[PDB]
């Protein structure tokens, strides 16, 4: 049997360090998306950042860069501060979810 | 003040529901305005709903709202694995959150 669910591309950096103010990019590649949708969340406080093409957070520093049909769901974090350091999760809305964790560090 | 400053009207009411029955988790907000209300499963950190769209592919989950103030998430045919904490979120800056517990018997 094969459910033909989506799957991640693990060949991406998952521990990213940027200097304060330097823009950070988190690369989540999802193949065979089908009818599913990809989301970015901030694990520390369970804050939804983006869901599909739409941005949920009102923090204008967060945007998801994805061209139509592409597998790349890059989370862009402009003007990062040390407060932004922590774990960010790329999750797929399957039942149960699929998730891939990313560590983001902002250095002074 | 900001002309639109959404706030939680009341804390979420804990709910207990027997297996196979429906349960409803209600989040009450004031002055939502252009902002968005979301429901999440805390234990698994899973996005369930955003506004009137169900995000999870769990077909047992639906969302309804009354006057953009009451945001009621419904869970059909409860499984014992549904027991746990659920979060209601508003996309303000900073974001606002409150949690309620669904107990299953
Ligand atoms: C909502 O419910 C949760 C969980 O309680 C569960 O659901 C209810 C509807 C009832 O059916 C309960 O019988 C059922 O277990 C409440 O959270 C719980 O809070 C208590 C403390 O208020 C925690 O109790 C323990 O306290 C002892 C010391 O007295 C410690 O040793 C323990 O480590 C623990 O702290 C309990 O763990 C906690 N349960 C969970 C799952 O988090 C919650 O307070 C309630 N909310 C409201 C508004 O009623
Ligand atoms: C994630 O990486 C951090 C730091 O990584 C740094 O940058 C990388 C590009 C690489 O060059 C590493 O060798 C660098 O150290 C690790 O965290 C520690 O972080 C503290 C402050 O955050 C720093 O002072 C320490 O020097 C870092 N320790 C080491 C050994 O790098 C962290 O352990 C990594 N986490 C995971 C899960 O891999």
């Amino acid at each position: 049997a094969d459910p033909l669910l989506p799957y991640f591309d693990f060949d991406v950096p998952r521990n990213l360090t940027v200097t304060v103010g330097q823009t950070g990019f988190l690369h989540c590649r999802v193949e065979r998306l089908g009818d599913k949708d990809v989301s970015w969340i901030r694990k520390r406080d369970l804050h939804i950042l983006t869901a599909g093409g739409t941005t949920y957070t009102s923090d204008q520093r967060f945007q998801v860069l994805r061209p139509d049909g592409s597998a790349n769901w890059t989370l862009q974090i402009k003007y990062p501060q040390p407060r932004d350091s922590g774990v960010y999760e790329c999750q797929i809305n399957t039942e149960p979810k699929m998730s891939l964790s990313y560590t983001f560090n902002v250095v002074e | 003040s900001r002309i639109v400053d959404p706030k939680f009207s009341s804390p979420i009411v804990n709910m207990t529901a027997p297996v196979g029955r429906d349960a409803f988790l209600t989040c009450v907000v004031q002055d939502l305005g252009p902002y968005k209300v979301a429901w999440l499963r805390v234990d698994t950190q899973t996005i369930l709903t955003i506004q009137n769209h169900v995000i999870t592919k769990n077909q047992r989950i639906g969302i309804a709202n009354s006057e953009h103030k009451t945001w009621t998430m419904r869970i059909k045919d409860i499984k014992e694995s549904d027991k746990g904490w659920y979060m209601c979120q508003i996309n303000t800056d900073p974001m606002k959150s409150q949690m309620g517990y669904l107990d299953v018997v």
